[PDB]
RNA sequence: UCUGGUGACUAUAGCAAGGAGGUCACACCUGUUCCCAUGCCGAACACAGAAGUUAAGCUCCUUAGCGUCGAUGGUAGUCGAACUUACGUUCCGCUAGAGUAGAACGUUGCCAGGC
RNA sequence: CUGGGGCGGUCGCCUCCUAAAAGGUAACGGAGGCGCUCAAAGGUUCCCUCAGAAUGGUUGGAAAUCAUUCAUAGAGUGUAA
RNA sequence: UUAUUGGAGGUAGAGCACUGUUUGGACGAGGGGCCGGUUACCGAAUUCAGACAAACUCCGAAUGCCAAUUAAUU
């Protein structure tokens, strides 16, 4: 269990900290979230 | 011994908990269904006092005939349409009562959409 | 003697000892009884003790009730020490009486026979008691 | 003795249930799978494995482990083919009671038993492993039990 | 069986009940059929007396005011030490 | 040498009734703190995430019965 | 006036028992071709019709059988006061719980159809 | 800190009783927990209703599974109350 | 501060509807005396009567508390 960073491939900035158990999700997690440069959603990923 | 169960009655159970956080309200009043096996009726309502505004039904000697039942539906559905278009024809909310919003219900609530009212 | 299999907590408050009994104040399993008259504690020993004196005399002819059960355990310290580290370890078992409350029942004696048993028993009891029978009227 | 007031007061049988039976599979998911099979064979509805509903102390036995199998068999095809399966395995049974003479709960159950003997009467099951006993129900639409019996008792043995 | 009355007026505290019981007398009530209910006050000898005779279940011939009903004891509160009757209740038996 | 393992407890929420019945208040006063639903939301009321209950408008205030042996607060509108 | 839909009211409204009713409603009821669907089953859901039936659901009349409601009077407890150290007493207000008499087999709003 | 001090125990947070029907309220008074977990055990839209008891029925550990009736949460609710 | 009115809350007291504790008596199901069964005895369930609770509650005061009135005194 463990923090985990998620980035923005045109944000240029890492404004999303969320947590995730390294066991269960050995992968690296994707999900859009909402990015205040771009006005519009887009995919973040983890680092 | 098998017991088979009355259906309306278990009707009224789903009716009660949808029926929780919607209300007619004068602006929006609610409409409301009633289907039998045979019919279909329909009531325009404000909870806030607790009279009915507006009335159509198959049953009605206007809307007489023997369309499928379906048809029906979408007639009875634009006839209490203009009714409610007498006055106030705005924004209303749709009580599906407690059958699933599907076929016939369905059917009324398209026939009272494309025809003016405003949900 | 006579004590719960299990309670759900070990260490408890003492009961309130004045007002007057609130239940239990009619004699209705025998056909005499012995009433409490003050208040007091009865510690569980008394009770076997005043069970064995008035069985005994009976020539184990009539029947005996118990009108009373000891619920409550109270707590003492080891021998005189320091005040005040923590609550003590259980010692006995105690059942309270108020005036009123019926104490023992017996039947299937005479009423003399009964009274003498009865007078036997209370001297081993801690409360001041009197002879009933079993009310009409 | 019917003696019905109306057409519509008439009992008939209401429906009739056929399960598996334990299952109870530690190491026989194979077994299990050749039992569902073989379910499936006998009526022609497709069987649905149950599960369990409590953790039993001393067993092999957790809140999931789809141990056993259900099948409901109401239909005009089922109530032939139960009433097919009921005349061929009155033969195969070769007992001269047949059934049990105390049988319903007072509602009306039939809670049949089965040995997996008549079991596979139509395929002889030489490559099962193991037995497959059933336990079939019928649902009687009668309130009273003796009438119940009485009812059952046309196109029955016991 | 014929037990006399006397009607109690309004609002006895609890001082004017004291006394009343020191006396010989015992508070009571009478409801039912054909009356209303009525606050009233009996002597306890003669109520054991007639009580003694008539049995736990008989009639009494109750006399209230200018009138006389026929009534039965529903229910009475006793004290058991001091050994004395302290309320009963009679019922209108029609 | 004897000890006792007891010796702890927590710090006491101040839970309860906040307002009276018949006072007014402001829009988003908070009326009622309390664990689960002892009391409901009734008229212009809502609930909180730690099930408080406060107003929503400016008004009254009422405590009422909701069912046979259940409770609701409103608020009501001119004052 | 009857029935139906939809609201308000702490079961005085519920559960139980007995008895009657139907083309005006409603339901059981016919079937699975189509919309749709069932860890399988047109059982349930959904759709298409009107052959039968009041048997059931439901509606009306009877009963207080269980559940619910419930006085008056008395008792317990207790604010205040006055005595007192008694496992207390006296005065004055408030006044239970249990129990008894008794109530009760619902009341009422809006709409449509039938009257 | 401490019913002198030492020795022993304890030191932050959560829940209950003591607590005297608002809130608050002490003792080396009486009982227990925490120093996390979950990618769904989060959101929304649709459905659905239990334990248990009772009677039957291959295996039946008495009860595993199946069927009917009653059954107010007695079930269940990640983790103490 | 008092009168009147409205409200939140579970103490005293009571009670046993739940969770625990307890005394008698029935009823039956079971093991079981035997020669499988009688009876005993043993344990479980439902019942009838009667009791106990700081960490029980189908109930539930007196007081105290929060408020509002062109109310009366201060």
């Amino acid at each position: 269990r463990v923090n985990v960073t998620l980035a923005c491939t045109e944000c240029g900035d890492r404004n999303y900290i969320t947590t995730k158990n390294k066991r269960n999700n050995p992968e690296r997690i994707e999900m859009k979230k909402y990015c205040p440069r771009l006005n519009k959603y887009t995919l973040h990923r983890e680092t | 011994m098998i017991s088979k169960i009355d259906k309306n009655k278990v009707r009224l159970k789903r009716h009660a908990r949808v029926r929780t956080n919607l209300s007619g309200t004068a602006e929006k009043p609610r409409l409301n269904v009633y289907r039998s096996n045979k019919h279909i009726y329909a009531q325009i309502i404000d909870d806030n006092k607790g009279v009915t505004l507006a009335q159509a039904s198959s049953k009605d000697s206007d809307i007489a005939t023997t369309a499928t039942k379906v048809e029906l539906a979408t007639k009875v559905g634009e006839a209490i349409a203009k009714k409610a278009a007498d006055k106030g024809i705005k924004e209303i909310v749709f009580d599906r009562g407690g059958y699933l919003y599907h076929g016939r219900v369905k059917a009324l609530a398209e026939a009272a959409r494309e025809s003016g009212l405003e949900f | 003697m006579l004590l719960p299999k299990r309670v759900k907590y070990r260490r408890q408050h003492r009961p309130k000892t004045t007002g007057r009994s609130k239940g239990g104040n009619y004699v209705t399993f025998g056909e005499f009884g012995l009433q409490a008259t003050t208040t007091s504690w009865i510690t569980s020993r008394q009770i076997e003790s005043a069970r064995i004196a008035m069985t005994r005399y009976m020539k184990r002819g009539g029947k005996v009730w118990i009108k009373i059960f000891p619920h409550t355990p109270y707590t003492k310290k080891p021998l005189e020490v320091r005040m005040g580290a923590g609550k003590g370890a259980v010692e006995g078992w105690i059942a309270v009486v108020k005036p009123g409350r019926i104490l023992f029942e017996v039947a299937g004696v005479s009423e003399e026979v009964a009274r003498e048993a009865l007078r036997l028993a209370s001297h081993k009891l801690p409360v001041k008691t009197k002879f009933v029978k079993r009310e009409e009227l | 003795k019917f003696n019905y007031s109306s057409v519509m007061e008439v009992p008939k049988i209401d429906k009739i249930v056929v399960n598996m039976g334990v299952g109870d599979a530690v190491q026989n998911s194979k077994v299990l799978d050749n039992a569902v099979e073989e379910l499936e064979l006998i009526t022609g509805q497709k069987p649905l494995v149950t599960k369990a509903k409590k953790s039993i102390a001393t067993f092999r036995l957790r809140e999931g482990m789809p141990i056993g199998a259900k099948v409901t068999l109401r239909g005009e095809r089922m109530y032939e083919f139960l009433d097919k399966l009921i005349s061929v395995s009155l033969p195969r049974v070769r007992d001269f009671q047949g059934v049990s003479k105390k049988a319903f709960d007072g509602r009306g159950n039939y809670t049949l038993g089965v040995k997996e003997q008549l079991i596979f009467p139509e395929i002889d099951y030489d490559k099962v492993s193991k037995v497959r006993g059933m336990d079939i129900v019928i649902v009687t639409t009668a309130n009273t039990d003796e009438e119940a019996r009485e009812l059952l008792a046309n196109f029955g043995m016991p | 069986a014929s037990l006399k009355s006397i009607i109690r007026q309004g609002k006895q505290t609890r001082s004017d009940l004291k006394q009343l019981r020191k006396s010989g007398k015992v508070p009571a009530v009478v409801y039912g059929y054909g009356t209303k209910n009525v606050s009233v006050k009996v002597d306890e000898v003669e109520f054991i007396k007639v009580i003694r005779e008539v049995g736990r279940n008989g009639v009494i011939e109750l006399g209230v005011g200018s009138k006389t009903i026929k009534v039965m004891v529903a229910d009475y509160q006793f004290d058991p030490l001091k050994n004395q009757i302290t309320h009963i209740d009679f019922l209108a038996i029609n | 040498v004897s000890s006792t393992k007891n010796g702890r407890d927590s710090e006491s929420k101040r839970l309860g009734a906040k307002r009276a019945d018949g006072q007014f208040v402001t829009g988003g006063s908070i009326l009622y703190r309390q664990r689960g639903t002892k009391i409901y939301p009734g008229e212009n009321v809502g609930r909180g995430g730690d099930d408080t209950l406060f107003a929503k408008i400016d008004g009254v205030v009422k405590f009422e019965r909701k069912g046979r042996d259940k409770k609701q607060v409103s608020v009501y509108a001119v004052a």
